[PDB]
RNA sequence: CAUUGGUGAGCAGCGAAGGAUUUGGUGGAUUACUAGCUAAUAGCAAUCUAUUUCAAAGAAUUCAAACUUGGGGGAAUGCCUUGUUGAAUAUUCUUCAAGUGUAACCUCCUCUCAAAUCAG
């Protein structure tokens, strides 16, 4: 009820770095602002890892088999992640800016393109325990003149070639005794060689440069070595390459041009399959599978991802998020639905497990600000600075009726009665609470009495009276029913905003400018008690701040407050790095949460590093966009004083760490907050962290573990084999004294398998008590996994309660029958 | 001895130990290789950043350290490690059982001496090769040649000449041949330290007297001498920077600096290293730089520089004294109490009998910084009480820290030795803060903990009073009196509502914190030595003198679990991050690990050392032990966060072909089982040689023969078998068959069937027993039926429980 | 009288071989530690020079190439474009016009404000 852990980050589908699929084409790895998201395409689910990076990610790969994940910052922070286990194994620091990490197809060793250096390291072992210094640098190849921009292995591990912004594209081996076999360099291009490749046969070499050129290198005659047999030019006129991949087993080039165009070729032939305009915005990364039938693009001009097939004209996902523009967030009464609004207008509909915008609504023209659900999560509304509140349903996914005012006025916040007629909106301009009927587009009442803006509004779940927040430091509670049209002010003394009611509707959380949240009675007028937030808020000092965070007034209030589903807790969130969980009656915060730990995010750090405070100025506040190799990144369009305006590049600043919208789940007390980075999910759904067991097996290994007394691990080694002789060996082998010791430590992966094995075998078995202890220990062990996914165990549990009643409770009814006949026949008397 | 849940990662918090460290160069720059027991460390000299650690703990402690350019040569017991980058590339195990004393590197050779007064020679397999792997020979020093081998050095421009110095004299060898090319005469003092020289031919020797001898070999003569009054020399070094300067390191901690041209000492440093821990253990000028790196046995490694000379006209005469430069220190004594400071497992507080805190950083070994003990100028104005010879704070027995309001006031409370109060410290300012918190009943502070709101520190006296001081102004709030013995562990709940305390009276007191009432008072058996609380899950654990940790629920106001199982005084113990486990360590050299939902010791680590403090990280990753010897903090990776391990009760015992399997009939005798085959027999039955065999089982008063064919009797024939029971007066075959059934349920197999036979008795002779109710013969056997019968409600307690849980879990 | 003002005397009071203040310099952290240099599989680090050089590999928009300009005018003189003229050998160059042609080249704007003062 207190312990909330990070579960999943949603959206902002690409910022910076390399995109990769796994061994299988299911798992797609993308960078987020500092995290890695994994999108599984067929089993449509999304995931983002529990950790974050310290700067923006500029390099990424995963293992051959999907065991290790390497994320590397812009600076060269490297993070070793147990990819199957989602836990961080090692933080190494590469001291140079690297651009490419690629594992071996062997999986034995990976390599790194940092500067003009190639660093080739051995892989750390996953089944081995975590060590202090796991990484062993095998070799370092520094035969390059400028920064090495692209890098590949062969399909054998024994050949690696890298390419730089220097003209060179150079092959070596892993091992130096394989140096003499092939160790040479390629030149003769015009420009940045942006990608050089082996073919699927290791005899043809493809080298692609920025100018639009490919050479077909081949170890051929006029001993004799390595001529160009042909060149290939796509003849892009002013456009030039940004990114290039090559799928070798089908001989396919994916190109990304500066003009947002992209081409496909068949490389011994060099024949144009199709040209797609991905957009105005260039492909910043291309990717193929080992199957080579999906392609993955990312535009870091927009922040979009695109999985599209080359052979069939068909996308998989065309996802386009919006940074700094996650305005509203909305839990449904159902715990399966989530609504995110935006300043661009898009209002997306997410599942919490499968993190996909299932729906969107791109019909608002301006910023959408406040969204509440009503009537069992059927209808869902959207007040806007677009001058309207547009209604939305979750069955037809359509606009119902765009409630309008007179003078086309923007609307600050939205409140919906559960009785689905009454929708109130407060305005940032007009400061009159407009009440719309849902059935009639006319306004029901123009509630007047706000001097300065109406900040926020909510109704009770109980009496459905509304509480609006002035900027005149004064709550106005309106009771519009019983034909009174009656009002009451509550004077606060400092400037309130972000109002939030208890579900009982007799107490209200208020956030003043002091940070002090107050709780107000509604059946009476006085203040109940007030909890302080100006002390326990993590605020950040910007690099351009000229005052320390201890006496900074940047973010020590709260831009959103929410009551818990008992009404006994509150999660509040503001323009800070800090999200807070106060207890309502005990009146002291339970836990304080970071939203994001990113140096490029501005107000993350409490204390700035004094090595960056130079003579006159920061060390980072110097304009470094003027040194980019590309003209477009050297172009500055930043208008000076734009605060949360349209695009990212036009702040002329780092993005502030701010969290706009905060809500609780009804069911499992999970709270989600749409941040600057995107929607974050904290939950109490603990042990959804997926945990592989006993990773590489014989039947002898589990049976030797029976001889080795390693009985839970022997059960795992049996259940990976799935032969019922072994399961009845290992099942009756463990003693009773460690049955609940075993069953609480069973993963959820074999949970329907073990529940079905118990549910089937125990029906015909004499070990009724022994099976019964297993079902007791399992249902007391991990019944919560059957609380969430009921249809997952529905076949197994059916057999289980077949065994409980027909097989076991028949024996019990026999027992109680003979018992009660004993009690009668020994407690009563005779005759004669 | 091996752990399954945790594993050793490194011993955090150590810089050196006193073993003479080695210096090396990469190109222009310098690295330093020091020893910590069985694990060596490498440093840049220009920042004292940690560069490498050993890939393995060595099986015995490293005795010697030498270092060439990329290869660091460690020397433990019989074997010598050739390490590149802290990784064992080549172990050279010497062909004695004598212990390796000293070591040196020159040419294509390696030379290492043992304590059998014999040096071993190890050639490179080629000059093309880089590390020496070929075993050349063993030469020795017999007691006409020299004494006990103090050092092996190679003075430069000496072709294959090995300079072996003893307590007596100096020898020179051709290690290609193996011939003693020269023996020096005895110096009359006991030679203790050698050092080569940037001049030719000279070896400097610092003896057991305060005497340093410059000694030639081309002369064979002791060219100059240098005296020291009443100090035992430990290290010698030469400043090769550009003025001829000599470094004399005592074992009294003092460092003496000479200029041999002016024939004068320059400055003597006093007490740069602790005298009791070996004095100055090794000091060495970095070659061609005015920087001397000193290393003490107080887990400390300092740097000093000569400033360039102020005299423009002179230079060499006017010398600035050496000046403090960067240093990595550790706890000189072993650490008494540790804790995990932050939430993200970045910092650990470690307090020792060195009388100091240290704020170690498990992220980066250089952010590890010693805390200040500098009092704020007292807010009253009247002056404070203490000696003007300001001593360190007395060593600490308890620690307390909450990072809720960090850096707005103090948030570290430390219970010093034999002080009536306990000081407060800012974690952020790395310095003891303004308030000190008293007992106000004139007893010692014996346990402290702080409020999670960061506003209260709780202080438990040796006379029982618990004071609640405020972290705002240092003011007290309430002084609770429950215990008349000592308090020994305090806590608050995570909501700051209900506070617990454990005492040396055997009382755990439940008080409210918002309210002021004593809510509950649980009396445990032995007095209660410590208290650990889990804020996320509202439990609290305690060690008592009954060698066993009781975990007490704070809601249900009673014991939830007690782990018996230890063998001695339980030193430290800790919950998990999530309350699933408790790590305990006791004086029994065991560190056991407990799964509290069940309550079984699921692994215990046997250690060579006694583990004093264990500390589970708030993150689910790290376990910190501190031992009784050893000054660092053993960090342990938690494998459960990575894959898993087994959870068995296996501690006290230490401390196929046909791919098919027939079922076991009965696993243990205590469990109940049914009849092999059809379950439908109950549904059938419920919807003479026989009586002779029943008699022959009755005369045994064991009826195990009857039950066999009783299962195997055809179900319709039993409808005449029980309907002929021969009992009108004696009721024998009634009592014979009923006791046959009760002996049938005794082995618990075919449990349902004897119930069916009992109900078939009621179908057959319920009137024959009923009209003769009160008869003490059949009533005895039915009393025996109830006594055997009353255990098996445990499956009715299983079936109803498991059924309701199944329905409740499917529906909700 | 409150001084709740400090000076000023003092005293109770605190109080271990001083107390209080102010500042210079330097070091340590202020992101999570795998060593320096080079031509880099290796050599160096007292040195790469009297093997560093031969060798191979290595040349498209047949000239795509201001993605970049404060806004108006014009744009004489330049340039661009085609129209058009001559010369040389299928192309440059001489000559010439038409261009609400033009980041060359000419001007107008991109200063005068409920800021304050001042007579009425």
């Amino acid at each position: 009820k207190s312990d909330f852990k990070f579960s999943n980050l949603l959206g902002t589908v690409y910022r910076q770095g390399n995109i990769t699929f796994s061994d299988d084409g299911k798992q797609l790895l993308s960078p987020v602002g500092n995290r890695v998201s994994v999108f599984d395409l067929i089993n449509n689910k999304s995931f983002t890892f529990e950790y974050e990076h310290r700067k923006n990610i500029a390099a990424i790969d995963l293992n051959k088999q999907g065991t290790l994940l390497i994320s590397i910052d812009e600076d060269g922070r490297a993070i070793l992640v147990n990819f199957k286990a989602r836990n961080v194994l090692h933080h190494f620091n590469f001291k140079e800016k690297c651009s490419a990490v690629k594992f071996s197809p062997d999986g034995r060793l990976f390599a790194l393109a940092s500067g003009r250096f190639l660093q080739i390291w051995k892989t750390p072992d996953v089944n081995k325990d975590r060590q202090f210094a796991p990484f062993v640098r095998h070799r370092v190849h520094a035969g390059h003149f400028q920064d090495i921009t692209s890098l590949t292995w062969s399909q054998d591990s024994r050949f690696i070639l890298t390419t730089s912004k220097d003209l060179s594209a150079k092959i070596w081996s892993v091992d130096s005794e394989e140096k003499n076999l092939a160790a040479t360099t390629f030149n003769g291009h015009r420009d940045y060689v942006m990608g050089a490749f082996f073919s699927h046969d290791q005899e043809k070499i493809y080298t692609v440069s920025k100018d639009g050129a490919v050479f077909v290198w081949e170890f051929t005659k006029r001993k004799y070595s390595w001529r160009i047999t042909k060149k290939h030019f796509f003849y892009a006129n002013q456009a030039k390459v940004k990114c290039v991949t090559f799928h070798p087993a089908t001989r396919l080039l994916a190109v990304g041009f500066t003009s947002g165009e992209f081409r496909l070729y068949d490389l011994p032939d060099f024949t144009l399959i199709q040209q797609l305009s991905m957009g105005q915005n260039p492909v910043n990364t291309v990717s193929v599978n080992q199957t080579g039938e999906w392609l993955a693009f990312g535009s870091s001009k927009l922040g979009q991802l695109l999985v599209y097939e080359w052979q069939s004209e068909s996308y998989i996902l065309k996802q386009q998020g919006h940074f700094d523009s996650t305005n509203s967030l909305a839990y449904s009464p159902d715990g399966s639905r989530v609504v995110t609004a935006s300043e661009d207008g898009k209002i997306k509909v997410w599942d919490i497990t499968s993190g996909f915008c299932l729906a969107t609504f791109e019909e608002h023209t301006s910023s959408v600000t406040a969204v509440q659900f009503a009537k069992r999560g059927q209808v869902m509304f959207s007040s806007s600075l677009d001058g309207t509140v547009r209604a939305w349903d979750l069955i037809r996914y359509r606009n119902f009726r765009t409630f309008t005012g007179t003078e086309r006025i923007q609307f600050n916040c939205l409140a919906v009665d559960p009785s689905g007629e009454v929708v109130c909106a407060g305005s940032l301009d007009n400061f009159d609470i407009h009440v719309w009927s849902v059935q009639t587009g006319q306004l029901l009442d123009a509630l007047s009495g706000h001097e300065g803006p109406v900040s926020c509004l909510s109704f009770s779940q109980e009496n459905s009276v509304l509480a609006s927040a002035s900027w005149d430091k004064t709550i106005r509670i309106w009771s519009i029913f019983g034909r009174s049209q009656q009002v009451e002010p509550i004077e606060v003394y400092s400037d309130v905003l972000a109002l939030s009611m208890r579900p009982d509707g007799k107490e209200v959380a208020v956030s003043t400018l002091k940070g002090q949240i107050s709780i107000f009675n509604i059946e009476d007028a006085k203040q109940v008690g007030n909890i302080d937030c100006r002390k326990d808020i993590i605020s950040g000092r910007f690099n351009q701040d000229r005052f320390t965070a201890k006496n900074s007034e940047r973010s020590k209030f709260f831009t959103t407050i929410h009551y818990s589903f008992d009404g006994m807790a509150i999660v509040a969130g503001g323009n800070n790095n800090s999200i807070c969980l106060y207890d309502v009656p005990n009146e002291v915060l339970l836990k304080r949460f970071i939203v994001s730990r990113n140096m490029a995010l501005n107000g993350t750090l409490e204390f700035l590093n004094s090595k960056k405070m130079t003579e006159a100025g920061s060390l980072d506040l110097i304009d470094d966009a003027g040194e980019n190799s590309d003209l477009e990144d050297r172009i500055d369009n930043s208008l000076p004083g734009s605060q949360r305006g349209g695009d990212l590049s036009t702040r002329k600043m780092r993005p502030e760490v701010r969290v706009t919208s905060v809500q609780f789940s009804p069911t499992a007390n999970a709270f989600a907050a749409a941040s600057t980075e995107g929607l974050l999910i904290y939950s109490t759904n603990d042990t959804i962290l997926f945990d592989p067991f006993d990773l590489d097996v014989t039947p002898h290994s589990t049976v030797e573990a029976l001889r080795e007394k390693q009985f839970l691990n022997a059960l795992v080694m049996a259940f990976r084999l799935n032969e019922e002789y072994l399961i009845n060996k290992v099942y009756e082998a463990i003693p009773i004294k460690e049955i609940p010791l075993v069953a609480s430590n069973i993963p959820a992966i074999y949970l329907p398998r073990i529940l079905k094995f118990i549910g089937d075998f125990a029906i015909e078995s004499q070990h009724i008590e022994f099976n019964l202890i297993w079902i007791k220990a399992l249902l007391s062990a991990s019944g919560g996994y059957i609380n969430e996914h009921k249809y997952l165990f529905s076949t197994a549990m059916r057999s289980i309660q077949r065994f409980i009643v027909r097989v076991a409770k028949e024996v019990v009814n026999t027992t109680t029958d003979n018992k009660y006949t004993y009690r009668f026949l020994v407690s009563t008397d005779g005759s004669m | 001895k091996n752990s399954k849940i945790f594993s050793p990662f490194r011993i955090i918090g150590n810089v050196s130990n006193g073993v003479p460290f080695a210096t090396g160069t990469l190109g222009s720059t310098f690295y330093i290789v020091t020893c910590v027991g069985k694990t060596f460390q490498i440093y840049d000299a220009n920042t004292l950043h940690l560069l490498f650690v050993s890939e393995k703990e060595t099986p015995s402690s490293i005795v010697a350290l030498s270092a060439h350019f990329h290869y660091v040569y460690a020397a433990y017991e019989n074997k010598v490690g050739i390490y590149k980058r802290g990784i064992e590339e080549h172990l050279l195990e010497l062909e004695t059982d004598a212990n390796v004393e000293h070591l040196c590197i020159f040419g294509d050779y390696l030379c290492a001496s043992t304590d059998d007064n014999s040096i071993f020679i190890y050639k490179k397999s080629d000059p093309q090769d880089k590390y020496p792997s070929e075993f050349y020979t063993k030469l020795t020093v017999t007691e006409i040649q020299g004494g006990e081998i103090v050092s092996l050095q190679h003075l430069a421009t000496y072709l294959n000449k090995l300079t072996v110095v003893t307590k007596s004299n100096v020898l020179l060898f051709n290690v290609r041949t193996g011939k003693l090319v020269f023996t020096s005469n005895e110096f009359p003092d006991q030679i203790t330290t050698a050092e080569p020289a940037p001049v030719l031919d000279i070896i400097a020797l610092g003896t057991v007297t305060g005497e340093v001898i410059m000694f030639n070999m081309r002369k064979g003569k002791r060219i100059r001498t240098i005296k020291i009054p009443q100090s035992r020399i430990s290290s010698l070094s030469f400043r090769t920077d550009g003025s001829s300067h000599l470094s004399v390191g005592t074992s009294s901690g003092d460092l003496i600096f000479y200029d041999l041209d002016r024939r004068s000492r320059i400055h003597v440093l006093k007490n740069i290293h602790r005298e009791s821990y070996g004095g100055v253990t090794q000091a060495t000028f970095l070659n061609g730089q005015p920087i001397i790196v000193t290393s003490g046995g107080d887990n400390s490694l300092k740097e000093y520089v000569f400033d360039p000379s102020l005299s423009q006209g002179s230079g060499d005469v006017v010398v600035q004294p050496p000046r403090y430069l960067r240093s990595r220190g550790g706890h000189s004594q072993p650490p008494s109490y540790i804790a995990f400071a932050d939430s993200q497992s970045h910092f650990m507080l470690s307090a020792s009998k060195d009388r100091s805190l240290w704020s170690f950083s498990l992220r980066k070994d250089a952010q590890s910084q010693e805390m200040s003990q500098r009092l704020h100028k007292k807010q009253d104005g009247g002056r404070v009480g203490g000696s003007t010879i300001k001593s360190k704070f007395p060593e600490i027995v308890a620690l307390a820290i909450e990072n809720a309001r960090i850096g707005e006031w103090e948030n570290i409370i430390t219970a010093h030795k034999d002080e009536k109060f306990a000081r407060t410290w800012d974690m952020r300012n790395k310095r003891v803060g303004r308030w000190t918190f008293d007992t106000t009943d004139d007893g010692f502070v014996k346990s402290v903990a702080m409020s999670q709101c960061g506003n209260f520190g709780f202080i438990g006296s040796s006379n029982g009073s618990i004071t609640i001081y405020n972290m705002q102004s240092g003011i007290l709030r309430k002084k609770y009196k429950l215990h008349k013995r000592a308090v020994t562990g305090i806590s608050l709940d995570g909501m700051n509502r209900k506070m617990v305390s454990c005492g040396l009276d055997g009382i755990v007191g439940f008080y409210d914190f918002n309210k002021s009432t004593l809510l509950g008072k649980l009396k445990l058996d032995a007095p209660i030595t410590a208290m650990v609380y889990h804020r996320s899950s509202d439990l609290f654990a305690l060690a008592l003198d009954d060698l066993s940790i009781v975990v007490i629920d704070a809601v249900t106001q009673r014991v939830v679990r007690q782990l018996w199982g230890h063998s001695n005084r339980i030193t430290a113990f800790d919950f998990s991050p999530e309350g699933r486990w408790i790590v305990s360590a006791s004086l029994d050299s065991t560190i056991r690990t407990w799964d509290l939902p069940t309550g079984g010791c699921i692994d215990g680590i046997i250690v060579d050392n006694v583990a004093t403090n264990v500390k589970f990280s708030p993150n689910g990753d790290l376990l910190a032990t501190t031992h009784v010897t050893g000054n660092g903090i053993c960090i342990w990776t938690n494998r459960a966060q990575f894959k898993t391990v087994s959870t068995r009760t296996i501690d006290e015992s230490e401390f196929i072909d046909f791919n098919t399997y027939t079922s076991l009939e009965q696993i243990d005798k205590e469990l109940l089982t049914l009849s092999i085959g059809p379950r439908s027999k109950m549904n059938t039955l419920l919807h003479s040689h026989f009586t002779k065999q029943l008699r022959e089982g009755s005369q045994s008063k064991d009826y195990s023969s009857l039950l066999a064919t009783l299962i195997n009797f055809s179900p319709a024939a039993v409808d005449l078998e029980i309907r002929s029971l021969n009992s009108f007066e004696p009721f024998d075959e009634i009592v014979w068959f009923i006791d046959a059934l009760t002996q049938g349920l005794k082995s618990n197999k075919n449990f349902e069937l004897y119930e069916t036979f009992m109900s078939l008795l009621f179908k057959a002779h319920g009137d024959v027993i009923h009209a003769n109710n009160k008869n003490q013969d059949i009533a005895s056997a039915l009393q025996n039926w109830e006594d055997v019968h009353k255990k098996e409600d445990r499956l009715d307690d299983l079936v109803k429980f498991c059924m309701g849980v199944a329905a409740f879990v499917t529906t909700a």
